[PDB]
């Protein structure tokens, strides 16, 4: 199986450089062109550039001259890109994809990396429970959830139960306010189940090493 | 630069029907050596974008064969013999003739089915965030269809706009309904100061809002 790994998300200041890797196995590395593309958050897609590893050749986009600058290394089947005098309209996800061979596009890709480029400083979230207050919340089925507030940068991670309650979930894009993102998880489940089954909720915050877990209580 | 012109939206398609997405190029994508640079890709939500066409009409290794491609050179169409609910999302078309290689600005494809009433839960602060001094109220409007919505806050009767976010998910890929969070983030001091929150929904599915609210006491 072709697998393209990406290297974990990343928050640098502006006019600092960082570099992101994609490590590359199940097919001959040197083999096939990788390229690299760019999304920036509610938009399209941008090309950076493609690196063909065998001989190390590269073709690149002159919009990002002197932006980017695209490399790899054959030992470990890793392609690179280091992106450098970083503003925030470098801000974005950035994948790696495998081009399938003569111009037949790219057949496989990495599971992107986001790159948030801010003076602003890291901050865990706040995670408070949402259960049914002051109005008998249906009755066949009842709506629980988690407000994630106060956090940056993006991404957090929200499951519920660690991930075996998944149907009836709902967790909406974060919103960005006063340098601090807020977001939130809903779940819907039989009323005959709760509170007897707990419903907890569990946020992962990579950037800032933190998780919390919520259980609902009525 | 090559620049290529999609539709940002199509119309709503009933499931089980076929669809169209097209894709028009400022200049023809046929090589010299005969080769056509046009290739179709999909997005789903929270996803890594997926190759459908390649060649403008070569079927990608790993896509279903209800997608198939054609065109022009100049003129491209992306065609689903059946859509399913799982093949919403943007659909790009792309370029790598010359360069800079570039994108369409995709087509969202959103399926069509029966009008859903917003389930609606309006939540009021817990105590563990009135202790920080903030207070939130929180209120869910989920599955309902078609997306257009409108929702209003109400304090004590009176409209407020201010301290307000809301947030959409995309169409479902299950039960092709859309869902919207909308929060009311006032200070503990001015939520002690008020009685009544409400949250009201304007819907085609009711002539009057779906009204959802609690009393702090
Ligand atoms: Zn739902
Ligand atoms: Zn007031």
């Amino acid at each position: 199986e072709v697998q393209l790994e990406e290297s974990g998300p990343e928050l640098v200041r502006p006019g600092t450089s960082v570099k992101i890797s994609c490590k590359a196995s199940g097919y001959t590395f040197t083999n096939y062109w990788l390229g690299w593309v760019k999304q920036r958050p509610g938009h399209g897609f941008e090309w950076i550039g493609d690196i063909y590893p065998g001989g190390v050749y590269t073709t690149n986009n002159e919009k990002f001259r002197g932006k980017a600058i695209l490399t790899a290394d054959t030992s470990s089947s890793t392609a690179y890109m280091q992106l450098s005098s970083l503003t925030s309209e470098d801000s974005a996800v950035y994948f790696c994809a495998r081009a399938g061979g003569y111009y037949t596009g790219g057949d496989y890709w990495g599971q992107g990396t986001s790159v948030t480029v801010s003076s602003a400083k890291t901050t865990p979230p706040s995670v408070y429970p949402l259960a049914p207050g002051s109005a008998a919340q249906t009755n066949s089925m009842v709506t629980l959830g988690c407000l994630v507030k106060g956090y940056f940068p993006e991404p957090v991670t929200v499951t519920w139960n660690s991930g075996s309650l998944s149907s009836g979930v709902h967790t909406f894009p974060a919103v960005l306010q006063s340098d601090l993102y807020t977001l939130s998880s809903s779940v819907t489940v039989p009323s005959s189940t709760w509170p007897s089954e707990t419903v907890t909720c569990n946020v992962a915050h990579p950037a800032s090493s933190t998780k919390v877990d919520k259980k609902i209580v009525p | 630069d090559i620049v290529l012109t999609q539709a940002a939206f199509s119309n709503p398609v009933t499931l089980g029907a076929s669809a169209s997405i097209s894709c028009r190029s400022s200049k023809s994508l046929l090589n010299s050596n005969g080769i056509i640079h046009m290739y179709w890709y999909l997005q789903k939500p929270g996803q890594s974008p997926q190759l459908l066409i390649y060649q403008m009409s070569k079927l990608a290794s790993g896509a279903p064969d209800r997608f198939s491609g054609s065109g022009s050179g100049t003129d491209f169409t992306l065609r689903i013999s059946r859509v399913e609910a799982e093949d919403v999302g943007v659909y790009y078309c792309a370029q790598n003739l010359e360069l800079p290689y570039t994108f369409g600005g995709g087509t969202k494809l959103e399926i069509k089915r029966a009008d859903a009433a917003p389930t609606v839960s309006i939540f009021p602060p817990s105590s563990e965030q009135l202790t920080s001094g903030g207070a939130s109220v929180v209120c869910f409007l989920n599955n309902f269809y078609p997306k257009d919505i409108n929702v209003k806050w109400k304090i004590d009767g009176s409209e407020r706009q201010n301290g307000v976010l809301n947030s959409w998910t995309d169409q479902d890929t299950k039960d092709s309904t859309y869902s919207m969070s909308s929060t009311l983030t006032l200070t503990k001091d001015e939520y002690e100061r008020h009685n009544s929150y409400t949250c009201e929904a304007t819907h085609k599915t009711s002539t009057s809002p779906i009204v959802k609210s609690f009393n702090r006491n």
